[PDB]
């Protein structure tokens, strides 16, 4: 069985540079070759490049000759890629993917676990969470929607419940965008017109990277 | 330099029909082209490699065909484990230029999208900041949109808009639109509105409200 | 020098599905290629020669395809009676290198193995040697192994694994994992341990003994 | 019915050489070839040589050509195969079969009978089998498995019976592995608690070649 | 010299099933093959020429294929009526070589033979000539021998083997087999012994007498 394990992800500084590895097992390392591959956002993916440890020889993208750095150890039988003058757009998922039998070609069949790499200038931030609930004084219609925005936060992503769990069905989970530099999401749940508002109801929030948790009242 | 780009953006296909997508290239390869299954926080894996033969896994379901600048990939027929995205591969020269990628979705009855817009409360107002947000949920299909008008002008830029992915349970999408304001522009305003134009109504639907009422 | 494999390592495929077995060649024959069907103790014999015609004694449901470098062998439908393994043949030059072979299974509904430690006996301690052994039957699929913790502690190398081919009454598998060790390293330890790892139990299955219970 | 038919398996000391020779019949012998494969443990195959009686010419592998001879004999219409040199990995299965009319090409239909041979520096040793039982007083599930370990024997195989032969459900037969010269084997059976240990149980191994059979008592 | 084969001997195949046939040429004709079906004391005719037309007469269950050196003959399915043998046929260059030839058979099930032994008779002792014969009838399949132990030891040659085609009503064959022997062999000689060695048998059946008893 052919198992390729990557590293976790790493917070970078603009400008600084990046160490990316990812160790082979259940084959032989050194009669095969290796490659890299870059999933832009939102959708795309593209090529960074290659090496066969049997010289060593390599090739690149021409945009990424003058940035991705590639290197090799057989003795633990894993596989090295170096990137230098991060930007902004240069967050990304990278692939540890192994390649045919002395060849490029032969399309890969395993590939990695999926690292990516986070680089941002911004620091982490509380989030900062507002209860929003009708009304003017009427509820339209039969099936009312609730909802909390939750903005400001960083990094992606923050663990959001409703009412402590205890209803699942109507939870829906809304991804964020990027401005700013900060990050903005929010969360709809419906709940029938009959029980409103007798019942209560309240928008809990955990941001695991800071350790901060808000409660609330809508 | 080579480049090659599929067709169409997205699909939408149910269990048990025929599924016909095409990646074109500008050059010729002749020989190479491979599709590739990605899901949501998955990594690829490989179906079928030079245009015909299919990988480990693979069911009988995927076949490949095409010669030339003209490739294909004919699944028949689909199933509820299929869904994902497809992507295609050419090893004419270096460096590789990818596929742009075609989303796949599920045949089913339409259905009216639910709106609604809420009021902001009263802690924002003594934070300085302000936003107005309208719901949207349980539509089909995948082309609708919203825009902003306060007091009859269009809002441009600063609407953000946020897509949610294929739902299990009931086979639907959601989003969110948030209009950011700052102070000034919300006490000199009144009415807010925001619309959804959907496909399975002959008018938009609006919903509104007003500060004194 | 001429050079090929097969893929993958090994298939499983119950009686009545489609079987799609590969085996790729470095440099282009154009013409021949050859299946052998060895099955355990006795010889092969010839089925498909020339990638396309079928020797005598087998039925049209062995059939060959494939052009160039890229070759295949489908079988519809599999039977009963084509339990064993698969080889390549190519006679584009001298000498002439065989394939790696690939060994077929019949698919069915997983199975928990039951798992056993046992202390050695008395007569043992006196003769010089000491083994411990862990019994593993009953199994399915293919892919587990074992390791040895000693109070905590790997012992590599010196663990033998013998393996059991498929079983014709509940088609099934069997293993034995014997522990070497010396008159020294019994006396200090104490805790004998053997675990299995399989694909339908979430933690590994531990069975453990003490000397002093 | 073309049938070809092999000699039995010999001892050969390493260093010496053997003599291998399988006779043909069903056809004709000087219009087609003979061809010799090599099984490689575990499982490989690999092409020794040909040879067409009729001048005679002959090819072999690059590997082979300080090892392998080849002669052959039209008189008893049977093929012959000499062997030098013989070392430790030299351990593996032959087969005889017929080529194609004046051609190598075009694959063969028949085989040989599987005919293989044993070098080794080691002699024959008697079985050294000791009985293994539960324990620590309890037995754990309600199916309890029994077994009986055979190391030490020279050479492959030896024959193993359980109670004589009255039980054959749960009787399995585990292959042996190649260390220190030496062959380790096992065997498990599988019985309910409800009969343990009121009913009596043994472990009974037969060894055909040094005549050595050893009773016990679990 | 052109000179080409058919593969294999002999075929056996019931009334509603495939029959697979082929022929191999050494050089390569590239074009023409023609098959012929010949019953037994009539003439041949045509069937299928150029490998791919059907001559008049002959129904669409006979279709020819093949390219290159290897052809090949597909028949779906067999009816009762294309019992006979097959031939092959070349156009390349003259003299035109023709094919070996294949029989085919009916399968059905396995039925024993029955064999017996007799003693000549006295009109034959004072003629001068002896003989003893042993008959075999009703048996399936094609493969069986014979061979004569006179008090232990083989006699050859001088024995001969007459064979039968196939019959009509129960679909089975046929032979005899008579033993020449002289004067001065039968007063020497006691035990005369013939053997019946068919597949569905695990030994040999032994019919003997004695010239005492």
């Amino acid at each position: 069985e052919v198992q390729l394990q990557q590293s976790g992800p790493e917070l970078v500084k603009p400008g600084a540079s990046v160490k990316m590895s990812c160790k082979t097992s259940g084959y032989t390392f050194t009669e095969n070759t290796m490659h890299w591959v870059r999933q832009s956002h939102g959708k795309s993916l593209e090529w960074i490049g290659g090496i066969y440890p049997k010289n060593d020889d390599t090739k690149y993208n021409q945009k990424f000759k003058g940035k991705a750095t590639l290197t090799v150890d057989k003795s633990s039988s894993t596989a090295c890629m170096e990137l230098r003058s991060l930007t902004s757009e240069d967050s990304a998922v990278y692939y540890c993917a192994r390649g045919d039998y002395e060849n490029y070609f032969y399309a890969m069949d395993y590939w990695g676990q999926g690292t990516s790499v986070t680089v941002s200038s911004a620091k982490t931030t509380p989030p900062s969470v507002y209860p929003l609930a009708p009304g003017c004084g009427d509820t339209t219609g039969s099936s009312v929607t609730l909802g909390c925005l939750v903005k400001g936060y960083f990094p992606e992503s923050v663990t959001v419940t409703w009412n402590s769990g205890s209803l699942s069905s109507s939870v829906h989970t809304f991804p964020a965008l990027l401005q700013s530099g900060l990050y903005t999401m929010s969360s709809s749940v419906t709940v029938p017109s009959s029980t409103w508002p007798s019942q209560t109801v309240t928008c809990s929030v955990a941001h695991p990277a800071s350790s901060t948790t808000v409660d609330k009242k809508l | 330099d080579i480049q090659m780009t599929q067709s169409p953006a997205s699909l939408s296909v149910s269990v048990g029909e025929t599924v016909t997508i095409t990646c074109r290239a500008s050059e010729n390869i002749y020989s190479n082209l491979a599709w590739y299954q990605q899901k949501q926080g998955k990594s690829p894996q490989l179906l079928v490699y030079a245009a015909t033969n299919l990988a480990d896994g693979v069911p009988s379901r995927f076949s490949g065909s095409g010669s030339g600048t003209q490739y294909s990939l004919k699944i028949n027929s689909l199933q509820s484990e299929d869904f994902g995205t497809y992507y295609c591969q050419q090893f004419w020269d270096t460096p590789f230029t990818f596929g742009s990628g075609t989303k796949l979705a599920i045949k089913r009855a339409d259905a009216a999208p639910t709106v609604s817009i809420f009021p902001p409360s009263s802690e924002q107002l003594t934070s300085g900041g302000a936003s107005v947000v309208c719901f949207l949920n349980n539509f089909y299909p995948k082309d609708i949109n919203v825009k902003w008008k306060i007091d009859g002008s269009e809002r441009q830029n600063g609407v953000l808009n946020s897509w949610t992915d294929q739902d299990s349970k009931d086979s639907t999408y959601s989003m969110s639109s948030t209009l950011t304001l700052t102070k000034d522009e919300y006490e000199r305003h009144n009415s807010y509105t925001c619309e959804a134009t959907h496909k399975t109504s002959t008018s938009p639907i609006v919903k509104s409200f007003n500060r004194n009422e």
